């Protein structure tokens, strides 16, 4: 049962992949929607006995490293924190590659898109499975491969191969980290098994520890679109749709919570990492919302929210609340992916293609089924009371008052105001194309019809998980004293009773109040007084547009100074060293030298009886001379080479 | 019996070849026969001696004794003492491998003198093979250097347009380096009267003496992995060899270097080398740093793969000098990965690309993807291995390698982690563009891979995965020998 | 519709909507092989995966703990 | 086979086309290329320079040696890391350690009635595994004392 | 150059400026009944210097009128998705269509 949930998706790779000619593009993509179902019925059947039973699974096909002390296998373990990491990915994957078969219809290469697309589910599933380190480091490499053919999969696009590369070497920045911690974790522990790691968690050095979630930090904020390494996230929206569906809902962006999750028995014994993560959380959720208010793509706007929300995952790990972390990010799954999806649908529908939703308007009559899973989507963004991400970031964003630590109260206004800005950026995008005055030319308005049902299906699947599921599965994860060894929690850090019991009615309510009274004003200056949204009068207004439509004018810095300096100094040893002056200490500067000695000693050889004479008499000197000015006859003889 | 069988039987094939295809030299002036097809039969001979090369070490690896501490197969032969341990093995039998791949790889894109060509590769493999079997410092010495005639003159011969500025690049480099290696292999055999390997691993010198034979040894060393700063040879001499050179000295040729340090260095001069530890590791690191940022700037297809090959040299340079098992391992295990996704990778860009389109200008080529889709398989493949991707023989090499600089000097080995990130900088730079936007507007449509060309690079890619998923094949061999080079006293 | 070049260009994937005359028979063929081995997977993982909290005794760690001590 | 009236048809039919770049029935064996006469030799090329001019990439002539001598020679490596009966040292170690803690522990009933029922091939899987096999007194006797003779070598303190 | 008032050079530098003064617009006004008071707005600032003989007018005109085209410029301008720029540009363009050249390697 437990090889049928892991590798099960990897053969649909390999039969889309080398079998794709053989059984056309029809087929290719039903028997990998069928590879990615038969996981998803295996991981059911495992979450029941593994959640409700308290029964691990662990399967150990052989040994990997066997250097000394060292000893790695490949060997793959099912506990609560993993197999609750393969519902949002395998549910969420089953539901992008059904989409998938629809959406890329008209796609000239299918069999290779829904190879590339399992293939990136099989490393996320062995990302999660992995009995150690290494073999989390495994599917940590490829799902980065994964990420990179799937964004330049239209690689006769220049912007699409471009972002493929950026997406690559950013998160191999975060690997080159991760290898260093996994270098230190053998060095202080002699082993890489969780078994063995989590054991001695109390017992090693505070400085070992914090040495190793730093590099831990680092490939985190890489995968997870933190705030320094968040640039490649929107250069993700060059692929295709579906691919922007799975990597930023239960995958890939999601990778760099688990591995911070994962070690919480270490992560545990370190105030000052998590510290830095509830910082470094805190400005990401304030900072994306920010940008995502100004943004005009659509898939632009949905993906800062992704980054939005995984900021509010790393907060609540930084004030050790594991649980509610994970909770949230089992919940984000499935309404971002259903975000994505419902703006695929919308960007099919529109006969012209467009993705900029100032060339929307008017939409709402025309495909009301895409604006009602869009509408829930976002009322569960918005941690309406009653829905999934009610119970999931409500909690999350009190914790931090409940922390009642200066740092805590700062980033409850940073996340408060992240709150209040998903509420405005979610009212904007839905008012933009929906219910605004038509922007398209009237020919897009009598061609704007739903799409087929396969689109639709996955659609209202995760409908439904964005109206309930939060409630149903709340007590799992949130009850109080709920049994989450996996998920360590420090009894000097259980902060859930005084979060529950000690904030004021007020604050219970204030993100909600923030976010519908804050998005009715924002609605009403929209439909009635758009005058004051004319930003190009003010100077003032027209720069500070501008500073969040450029994203923090981040990118800029990155590009004209990071890389560029980074370019120019191989350019620097390039000119000045290899071809410089190891030419000069090399073949070009003896060559110059030996031309030099050589035609001096050209000179000297002619057949002449006064010169050879000279030479033998003076040679005499030698024998009267006393041997001390032997250097000083060797200094003079260099000068007459001169 | 195996290096007396090693020697015989390629001087049979070495007189067979010359025999036959010299015996009609005569003012004949005749159209003979072995001629046909460019020296067909004379090049399946030559195809043949190096496959079963790879047969005579086999039948020697029968017998070899994992748990057994001590050079085996103990033979004299030439007035000299032959043997082979764990480590020897491994590196023999990489080099036969490369044999056959390095005729195939020049199957049919030589101008003539096919005959010549083959002896070569043969004499070359034959001459590095022997190197890991010798048991003294001047049968290590003899060997080092005889590959420079065959070199020299097969680069001179068969290579590019710059082909004379390399020839002299390889002979003046390598031999006058080497010469500061051989003073001090005459001090040993001076005040020692003997160069054999054990003789001299038990004698411990005077410091100020051991750093004087250390610095004599690093020169030749240094040169040939090669380090910075003498490093500059080796771009100049890839780019103008021809295929097969480019192989077997990406192979095996910079491999030497690595088995120099494990023979004359670790064992004879321990107390100075953990004095010069700091300074190796210093040089190594900036010589991966500095060549990965270099080769960014590169404009010439089989260049940006000699500056590659540099970068993982360099953390072979750091394993093999970490003083714990982890680092030897990982560091020897890099070394026969290298020795195949090296290959490949010169294979894919100077055999294949160059054989079709004779230009190495990175400028031309794009989008390749679109008409050579198998070549954008491979590119990709070995791009991934050569970066250190997990699954490949690459990473396991890289990850011990770093982990044992770690072990060994946390500070400053952490900065051999910088592997990961710059390694895929500039080798994805290449193939993202090699398989990136529309097909090139300068090149003409023709054939893909052929069969040949995808027979060198599945063969060159099967054992890098192999060694990748199951290192312990290699591991198992490697682990008794390595132990012995460990240099600690723990009170 | 478009130029394919389909007379030389067969990638392992297709290249350009490839759906080769005889899909139906190398369909079953494929979903028999993948049907097959998929149970494979299953006898495979059912012998090979066990318990880890269930293998040794809260009886037998005592000893352990005190023996090491 | 040189079978020489064979080429006298190849050599006449090219030259029926005067004019140029405007035969499976043919082979030659090992005793060919040192035994025909200086003549017949000539002709043969002769015509395969035309045969070749009156003209992708297959039947090169090296199929035959890498597919017989190589590819076996691979699999000959591949069968002998696989199933060549070699000890290493870290496997060595392990049975060494099982069987000095017989050793010390004669008189124990215990120890040995596991130590007798944990087969060979099971000596590297000690611990936690598929296998069910009762080593919890073989791990708590490791555990109590130290059965390797370190000390008992260097016989030099500070 | 130098500027020649009512010339044909002249027809289409001002209309090219005119095309990018419309577009800014568009690009930050995103309302079809506001976008078109702006752009009437702008039009009869044309309007006003159409009649302009000096060329030493002119060019002080020409070159304060690119200096509020380059300071009113939208940093996130409106592109069609297969146009340069595009969201869908270059993406599945067709292959060259040319016969493979066979080659004996
Ligand atoms: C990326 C770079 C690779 C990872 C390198 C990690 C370096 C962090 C080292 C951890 C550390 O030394 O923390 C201690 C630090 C300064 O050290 P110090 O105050 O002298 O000693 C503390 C003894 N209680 O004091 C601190 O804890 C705060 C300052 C360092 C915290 C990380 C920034
Ligand atoms: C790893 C080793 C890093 C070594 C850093 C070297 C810093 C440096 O040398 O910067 C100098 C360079 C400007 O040098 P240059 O281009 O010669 O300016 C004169 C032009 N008229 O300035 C740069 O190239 C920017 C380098 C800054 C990034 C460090
Ligand atoms: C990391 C790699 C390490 C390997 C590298 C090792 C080599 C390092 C040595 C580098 C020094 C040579 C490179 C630079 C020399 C350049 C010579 C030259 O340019 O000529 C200078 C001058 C002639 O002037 P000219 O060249 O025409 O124009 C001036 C250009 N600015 O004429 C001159 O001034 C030249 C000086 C006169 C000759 C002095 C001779 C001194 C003794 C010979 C030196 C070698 C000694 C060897 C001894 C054993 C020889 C068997
Ligand atoms: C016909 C009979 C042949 C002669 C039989 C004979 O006794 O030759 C001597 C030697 C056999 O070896 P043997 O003396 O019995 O003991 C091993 C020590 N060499 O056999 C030999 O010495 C053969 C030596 C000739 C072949 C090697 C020539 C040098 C090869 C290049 C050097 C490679 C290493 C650098
Ligand atoms: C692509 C990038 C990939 C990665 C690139 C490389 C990044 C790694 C580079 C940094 C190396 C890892 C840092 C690990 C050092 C931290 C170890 C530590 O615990 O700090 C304290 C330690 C001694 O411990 P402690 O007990 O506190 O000292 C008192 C002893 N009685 O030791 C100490 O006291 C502090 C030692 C000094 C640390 C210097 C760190 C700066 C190194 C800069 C390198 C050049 C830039
Ligand atoms: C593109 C190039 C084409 C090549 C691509 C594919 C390469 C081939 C993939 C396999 C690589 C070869 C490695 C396997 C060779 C067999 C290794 C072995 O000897 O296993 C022995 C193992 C334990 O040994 P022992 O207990 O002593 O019993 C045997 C005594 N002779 O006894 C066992 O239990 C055997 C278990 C074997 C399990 C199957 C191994 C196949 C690979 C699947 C697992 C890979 C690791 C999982 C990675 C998933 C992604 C994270
Ligand atoms: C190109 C292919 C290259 C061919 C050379 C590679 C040879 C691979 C090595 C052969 C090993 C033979 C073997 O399978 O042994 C069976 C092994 C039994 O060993 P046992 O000790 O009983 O199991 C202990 C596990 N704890 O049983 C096992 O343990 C093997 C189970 C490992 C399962 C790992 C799955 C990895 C991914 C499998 C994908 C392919 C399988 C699906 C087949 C098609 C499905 C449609
Ligand atoms: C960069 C600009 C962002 C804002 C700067 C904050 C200024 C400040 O004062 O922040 C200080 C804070 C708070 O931690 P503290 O006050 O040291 O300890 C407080 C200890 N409690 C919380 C237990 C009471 O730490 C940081 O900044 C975190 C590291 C930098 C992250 C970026
Ligand atoms: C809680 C956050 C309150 C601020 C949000 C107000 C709504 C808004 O940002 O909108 C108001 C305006 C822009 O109008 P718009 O509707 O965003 O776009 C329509 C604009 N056009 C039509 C010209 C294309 O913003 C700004 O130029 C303010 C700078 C953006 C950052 C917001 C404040 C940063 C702190
Ligand atoms: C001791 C530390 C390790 C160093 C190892 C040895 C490296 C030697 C330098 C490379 C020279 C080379 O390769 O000689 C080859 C070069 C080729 O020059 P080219 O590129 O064709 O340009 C030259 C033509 N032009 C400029 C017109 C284009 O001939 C020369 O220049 C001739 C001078 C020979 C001097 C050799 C002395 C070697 C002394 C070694 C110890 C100091
Ligand atoms: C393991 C130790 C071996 C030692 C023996 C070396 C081989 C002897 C060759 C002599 C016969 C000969 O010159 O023959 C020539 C042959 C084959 O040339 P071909 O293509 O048929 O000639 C063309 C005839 N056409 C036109 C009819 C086709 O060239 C070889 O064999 C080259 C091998 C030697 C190259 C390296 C020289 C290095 C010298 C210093 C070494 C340390
Ligand atoms: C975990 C390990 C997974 C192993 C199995 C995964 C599936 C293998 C798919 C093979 C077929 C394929 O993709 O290559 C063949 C396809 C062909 O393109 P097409 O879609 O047929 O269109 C055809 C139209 N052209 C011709 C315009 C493309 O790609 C290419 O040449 C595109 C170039 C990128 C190479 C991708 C290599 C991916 C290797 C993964 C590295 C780890």
């Amino acid at each position: 049962m437990i090889l049928l949930c892991i590798f099960t998706p990897f053969l649909g790779s390999l039969i889309s992949g080398f079998f794709g000619r053989y059984i056309g593009v029809n087929s290719s993509k039903w028997i990998v929607c069928l590879s990615i179902f038969v996981s998803v019925v295996s991981t059911y059947i495992l979450f029941i006995d593994v959640i409700f039973n308290e029964i691990e699974y662990t399967y150990n096909i052989m040994n990997w490293l066997n250097v000394e002390y060292l000893v790695v296998d490949w060997s793959f373990t099912i506990d609560k924190l993993s197999v609750s990491m393969l519902v949002p990915v395998v549910t969420v994957s089953f539901l992008v590659h059904l989409y998938s078969v629809s959406y890329m219809s008209h796609d000239p290469h299918q069999q290779r898109f829904f190879s590339y697309l399992s293939m990136f589910t099989f490393a996320m599933i062995v990302l999660v499975t992995g009995d150690n380190y290494l073999i989390l480091f495994v599917g940590w490499e490829f799902i980065g491969v994964a990420s990179y053919l799937l964004i330049s999969f239209w690689f006769t696009r220049f912007n699409a191969v471009k972002s493929g590369l950026s997406a690559l070497l950013i998160n191999r920045f975060g690997d080159a980290l991760l290898v260093l911690g996994l270098s230190y974790l053998v060095l202080v522990t002699g082993s890489v098994n969780y078994n063995t790691v989590f054991a001695l968690g109390s017992y090693l050095d505070v400085n070992m520890i914090t040495v190793i979630l730093i590099c831990f930090l680092v490939a985190s904020m890489a995968k997870s679109a933190q705030l320094g390494l968040h640039s490649w996230l929107l250069l993700a929206m060059e692929g295709p749709t579906p691919v922007s569906s799975l990597l930023h809902a239960a995958c890939l962006v999601i990778a760099g919570v688990f591995l911070l999750m994962r070690s919480s028995p270490l992560l545990e014994y370190t105030p000052i990492v998590l510290l830095l993560i509830l910082w470094l959380g805190g400005l990401s959720t304030l900072i994306s919302g920010l940008i995502a208010m100004v943004s005009n793509d659509i898939k632009k706007i949905i993906a800062l929210s992704t980054m939005s929300q995984v900021g509010i995952m790393m907060i609540a790990i930084g004030v050790s609340c594991y649980n509610l972390a994970l909770f949230h990010l089992i919940c984000h799954s499935f309404f971002k992916a259903l975000l994505f999806m419902s703006a695929g649908s919308v960007i099919h529908s529109i006969i012209s293609e467009y993705q900029d939703i100032r060339m929307y308007g008017g939409f709402r009559q025309f495909i009301p089924l895409a604006y009602t899973c869009i509408f829930i989507a976002s009322l569960s963004l918005m941690a309406i009371p009653g829905l999934t991400g009610f119970y999931s970031k409500d909690i999350i964003i009190e914790s931090m008052y409940g922390e009642y630590t200066f740092s805590g109260f700062i980033i409850y206004w940073f996340a408060l105001i992240s709150a209040t800005c998903t509420s405005l950026y979610s009212i904007r995008l839905i008012y933009y194309t929906f219910l605004n005055n038509p922007n398209s030319p009237k020919y897009i308005y009598i061609n704007l019809k739903e799409n087929d049902i396969v689109l639709i299906t996955p659609m209202i699947i995760l409908t439904i998980l964005s109206i309930f599921g939060g409630y149903l599965l709340r007590d799992i994860y949130l009850g109080m004293g709920s049994p989450f060894n996996e998920l360590f929690i420090h009894p000097n850090n259980l902060s859930l009773i005084e979060t529950e019991f000690s904030l004021p009615s007020i604050l219970k309510v204030l993100p909600l109040i923030t976010g519908l009274g804050g998005g009715l004003i924002l609605l009403l200056i929209y439909e009635f007084n758009y005058s004051l949204f004319l930003v190009y009068n003010n100077k003032n207004l027209s720069k500070l547009y501008s500073f969040f439509n450029q994203k923090i004018m981040f990118d800029q810095l990155l590009n004209n100074l990071i890389l560029r300096s980074g370019l120019n100094i191989g350019w620097l040893l390039n000119v000045h060293i290899d071809r410089g002056i190891l030419q000069l200490f090399g073949p070009l500067g003896l060559w110059k030298l030996s031309t030099f000695i050589s035609s001096k000693l050209n000179k000297l050889v002619f057949l002449n009886i006064g010169f050879i004479l000279e030479i033998i008499v003076l040679s005499w000197l030698l024998i009267v001379f006393k041997v001390s000015l032997l250097k000083y006859i060797l200094l003079l003889i260099i000068f007459i080479i001169l | 019996m195996l290096v007396q069988n090693l020697i015989i039987f390629n001087i049979i094939g070495i007189v067979l070849l010359v025999l036959l295809n010299n015996n009609n030299n005569g003012i004949l002036n005749k159209k003979s026969l072995l001629t046909i097809k460019n020296e067909l039969k004379l090049k399946q001979i030559g195809l043949i001696i190096s496959i079963i090369n790879i047969l005579i070490i086999i039948e020697n690896w029968i017998g070899f004794n994992s748990n057994y501490y001590g050079f085996q197969n103990i033979e004299r032969f030439l007035n000299i003492y032959w043997g082979i341990d764990g480590i020897s093995l491994l590196l023999v039998l990489l080099t036969l491998i490369l044999g056959p791949i390095a005729i195939l790889s020049n199957w049919k894109n030589l101008k003539g003198y096919y005959t010549y060509y083959v002896i070569s590769i043969n004499m070359l493999v034959i001459l590095m093979a022997l190197n890991f079997i010798c048991l003294d410092l001047v049968s290590f010495y003899i060997l080092f250097e005889s590959t420079l005639a065959p070199l020299f003159l097969l680069i001179g011969i068969y290579g590019a347009n710059n082909k004379n500025k390399a020839a002299y690049y390889v002979l003046i480099y390598t031999l006058a380096s080497s010469l500061f290696m051989l003073l001090s292999i005459v001090i040993y055999y001076i005040i020692i009267n003997s160069t054999d390997y054990i003789y001299i691993n038990n004698i411990i010198l005077s410091i100020n003496l051991q750093s004087l034979l250390f610095i004599g040894i690093i020169i030749g060393i240094a040169v040939k992995t090669p380090l910075m700063p003498v490093h500059t040879w080796l771009p100049t001499v890839h780019s103008e060899s021809p295929l097969g050179g480019s192989i077997l000295l990406a192979g095996v040729i910079l491999k030497l270097a690595i088995y120099g340090v494990i023979r004359l260095l670790l064992p004879n001069l321990s107390e100075i080398s953990m004095m010069f530890t700091p300074i190796i590791y210093i040089i190594s690191i900036l010589t991966l740093i500095y060549s990965s940022l270099i080769t960014l700037k590169q404009t010439d297809l089989k260049v940006i793969i000699a500056y590659s090959s540099i970068s993982h040299l360099a953390v072979c340079m750091i394993g093999i000098f970490a003083n714990n098992l982890i680092g030897i391992n990982g560091s020897l295990i890099l070394c026969l990965a290298h020795g195949f996704v090296s290959p490949a990778l010169f294979i894919l860009v100077g055999g294949i690309l160059y054989d079709r389109y004779h230009n190495r200008l990175i400028n031309y080529y794009q989008g390749l993807s679109t008409f050579m889709p198998i070549f954008s398989i491979y590119l990709v493949v070995f791009s991934f291995c050569n970066t250190g991707t997990p699954l490949s023989g690459n990473f396991v090499g890289e990850f011990l390698s770093i982990t044992g600089a770690v072990i060994r000097h946390p500070i400053i080995g952490s900065l051999t982690a910088a592997s990961v990130l710059l390694s895929a900088c500039y080798q994805m730079k290449l193939t993202n563009r090699l398989t990136g936007s529309v097909f090139s507007q300068y090149l003409h449509i023709t054939n893909d891979v052929t069969n040949r060309e995808i027979f060198l690079l599945n063969w060159l890619l099967i054992p890098t995965i192999i060694i990748g998923i199951y290192p312990s094949f290699v591991t198992n061999i490697l682990n008794l020998a390595s132990s012995t080079l460990i240099y600690s006293v723990l009170i | 519709h478009h130029i394919h070049t389909p007379s030389y260009i067969k990638p392992p994937t297709g290249g350009w909507n490839f759906t080769p005359a005889n899909w139906k028979q190398n369909t079953v063929l494929v979903l028999v092989g993948f049907t097959a081995c998929c149970v494979g997977l299953y006898k495979l993982g059912e012998a090979g995966s066990y318990n880890p909290k269930l293998k040794y005794k809260e009886e037998e760690l005592s000893r352990w703990n005190q023996s090491a001590k | 086979a040189f079978n020489l009236q064979l080429e006298k048809e190849i050599r006449s039919k090219i030259d029926s086309l005067p004019k140029l770049n405007n035969v499976t029935n043919r082979k030659l064996s090992l005793t060919d290329y040192l035994f025909q006469n200086a003549a017949n030799q000539a002709l043969y090329v002769d015509n395969e320079a035309d045969l070749k001019e009156l003209d992708e990439n297959e039947n090169e002539g090296w199929e035959k040696i890498m597919y017989v001598g190589f590819v076996p020679t691979m699999i000959l490596i591949f069968a002998i890391v696989l199933f060549k009966d070699d000890k290493s040292i870290d496997e060595w170690a392990m049975d060494e350690l099982l069987l000095r803690l017989k050793e010390k522990n004669l008189s124990d009933v215990e120890l040995i009635d596991e130590l007798d029922k944990l087969s060979k091939s099971h000596v590297g899987k000690i611990g936690a595994s598929e296998i069910n096999k009762r080593d919890a007194v073989i791990i708590e006797r490791i555990l109590n004392g130290e059965y390797d003779q370190l000390s008992g070598l260097k016989k030099k303190e500070l | 150059k130098a500027v020649v008032p009512f010339s044909e050079a002249n027809k289409k530098y001002v209309s090219s400026l005119y095309r990018k003064s419309l577009r800014t617009a568009h690009d930050w006004i995103n309302k079809t009944e506001f976008y078109r008071v702006k752009a009437s707005e702008i039009r009869s600032r044309f309007d006003a210097n159409k009649h302009i003989n000096d060329p030493n007018e002119l060019k002080v005109i020409f070159k304060e009128t690119e200096a509020l085209l380059e300071d009113y410029a939208h940093p996130d301008p409106i592109i069609p998705p297969c146009r340069p720029g595009g969201s869908k540009f270059e993406r599945n363009i067709p292959p060259r269509v040319e016969a493979r050249i066979p080659i004996d390697v």
